[PDB]
């Protein structure tokens, strides 16, 4: 899809964990 | 962990004949990975090790403890004439001299490397799985026409031994990793061969549990957030866990792909078994789409969670 491309990120650091879990 | 180079003016006989021991099923012990770095130095830097050592698989690898001890040597023919006389390695050096010596082919080195990353998607499942896997992807290449292996290297019996080969060394399989992903794209059919392996080797071991982040994950235009029934207080705890394991995952940045073939740390907790509940939010959430998570088996107790997490995703 294209939200696997967050899933992807976050496991490798692209994105930030809080930006989607917070805290 | 003190990783030995050889160094001579005989580097590629030198290096197919560690190919050669390697082949033969000969235990090279604790000279192994330092044998597999120098096939891997002589074939990527042509045996400079002034240019390996400012490299980025050098800088990482140092920066992961190994310490390189270079053996100068040079009128050195032959891998025999380059162990040390230590009697640890008496047997070694006992089985070294019942080795046949193909002589030297050009691109054997490539061959060899290439052969190798084909074992790495399913190296994690198993040797079955792998070796299956590998000769498949081996009809592949040769249908192709881009390359083509030896024989007697499909029989079983040798592929176990590059399966174990891999298991034991993480330098070879962090060079190859490292290469699939950063070498471009010239004109070297190795090189793309080894890059094909990695881009398949992609998240191996770690699919469900990215398939299940993916599906407790929730699209909205204030930005992109988690699933409502991930924020009860049932599943406090798994979000806990799943985060900090995430967060442990992420710290190996572009390795995090193939953080579980190369066996990086902070994947303990990495493993969907261990979050039920996230399991059944996202298999009912996939469900309400159609499509399904492959390798993800509900037990009763979270049935209710599933169709909880189901029938509110088709009424959205």
């Amino acid at each position: 899809s294209y939200m696997q491309q967050v899933s992807e990120g976050l496991m490798t650091g692209k994105v930030p964990i809080d930006q989607v879990f917070g805290a | 962990k003190k990783v030995i180079l050889f160094d001579t003016n005989h580097q590629v006989s030198i290096c197919n004949q560690i190919i050669d021991a390697i082949n033969s099923g000969i235990d090279l012990g604790d000279l192994l990975e330092g044998g597999l770095l120098t096939l891997c130095v002589e074939h990527y830097y042509n045996s400079d090790k002034d240019k390996f050592n400012t490299s980025p698989i050098a800088k990482y690898l140092r920066d992961a403890g190994y310490e390189f001890d270079v053996i100068k040597n040079a009128d050195a023919t032959r891998f025999l004439d380059v162990i040390p006389n230590e009697p640890h390695y008496s047997p070694l050096i006992l089985a070294l001299k019942t080795l046949e010596s193909t002589e030297s082919q050009r691109g054997r080195i490539g061959l060899f490397l290439s052969f190798c990353s084909l074992f790495l998607p399913k190296l994690v499942v198993g040797d079955r799985a792998s070796i299956e896997k590998a000769l498949r992807q081996v009809t592949v290449h040769q249908e192709q026409g881009i390359v083509t292996y030896p024989n007697h290297w499909l029989t079983t019996g040798h592929m176990k031994v590059i399966f174990g080969i891999l298991r034991s060394s993480f330098i070879l399989k962090f060079v190859l990793i490292h290469q699939g992903v950063n070498l471009v794209t010239g004109h070297d059919a190795y090189d793309s061969i080894i890059s094909n392996s990695v881009g398949q080797t992609r998240f191996s071991g770690l699919l469900i549990v990215k398939t299940v982040l993916e599906f407790i994950l929730q699209k909205t235009d204030s930005g992109v957030t988690l699933h409502p029934l991930v924020r009860t207080s049932k599943v406090k705890n798994e979000v806990a866990s799943f985060k900090q394991a995430l967060s442990n995952l992420a710290r190996h940045g572009e390795y995090a792909p193939f953080a579980r073939v190369l066996n990086l740390s902070g994947i303990n907790n990495l493993e969907h078994g261990l979050y039920p509940q996230l399991s059944a939010i996202a298999l009912g959430v996939a469900t309400a789409h159609g499509s399904t998570l492959a390798g993800v088996n509900v037990g009763e107790q979270y049935q209710q969670l599933r169709e909880a997490a189901h029938d509110a995703e088709v009424k959205l």
